[PDB]
């Protein structure tokens, strides 16, 4: 309990600061805004392009990890840039909403474990020697 | 490569 | 990066479910919304005692965490109980936002720390004997 | 024992 016990103290603090008027902004907080931001612009502005990816896979309880890797792996057969690292969050937000669309909101948690462990694999590694998370902030937030 | 139209901006 | 990483992960999926009409609540949302609220509410009822208890401590750049676990070490002289536990993030808010007031906005993460620190020793061991954070979210929620 | 306001509730 000791982790969700430190995240409970910076909510409480970050919350009692902004109501005194003080911003207390946690490290990746700007990196999730932008992020929103740009999934929804993303969606907004690739409808068909994006449905055509989206078309790719369907998750149900017995798909395996490889089923995802294999289709995002190619978005990035041929290297990584950022319009590449929205769509696949956007591509993982609409696996999720399909699945509670199905009545399958137990594969959700799942679905965010695979998007962990794609990040972790590919695309850190090139984020790093690309301006890091802050590079994107100035790029698309 | 330009596979993608978001790959435009780029 | 990693745990980064996955906490992007889930605020991009939670943010898009969202949007879509469904709710992904994590852990600890309802547990951090109860003391959100129980935190208010106490600042509101007991102003005077409050006041007591926060005059007990000043921090500054020097200050050791020692003085900080004396004071608090009074309100739980003779156990635990949630009203005090709520005292105890209240005193935290408190001393953090003096330190924003007096420019030392560098002393915040300390504090969160300390408090921390403070859960994981003294409090964490009482809460998982009473009920957990689920009963306070049923007491104060 | 009660020692504080915010006591008396529990
Ligand atoms: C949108 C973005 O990434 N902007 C940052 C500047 N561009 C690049 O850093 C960049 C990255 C990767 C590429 C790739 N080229 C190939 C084929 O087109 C696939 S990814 C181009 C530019
Ligand atoms: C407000 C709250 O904790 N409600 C839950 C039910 N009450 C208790 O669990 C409880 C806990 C601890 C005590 C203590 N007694 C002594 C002296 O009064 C100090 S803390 C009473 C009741």
């Amino acid at each position: 309990m000791s982790q969700s016990n430190r995240e409970l103290v910076v909510d409480f603090l970050s919350y009692k600061l902004s109501q005194k008027g003080y911003s207390w902004s946690q490290p990746m907080a700007a990196v999730k805004q932008a992020l929103r931001e740009a999934g929804d612009e993303f969606e907004l502005r690739y409808r068909r392009a994006f449905s055509d990816l989206t078309s790719q896979l369907h998750i149900t309880p017995g798909t395996a990890y490889q089923s995802f890797e294999q289709v995002v792996n190619e978005l990035f057969r041929d290297g990584v840039n950022w319009g590449r690292i929205v769509a696949f969050f956007s591509f993982g937000g609409a696996l999720c909403v399909e699945s509670v669309d199905k009545e399958m909101q137990v594969l959700v948690s799942r679905i965010a474990s695979w998007m962990a462990t794609y990040l972790n694999d590919h695309l850190e590694p090139w984020i790093q020697e690309n301006g890091g998370w802050d590079t994107f902030v100035d790029l698309y937030g | 490569p330009i596979r993608y139209p978001w790959d435009v901006e780029c």
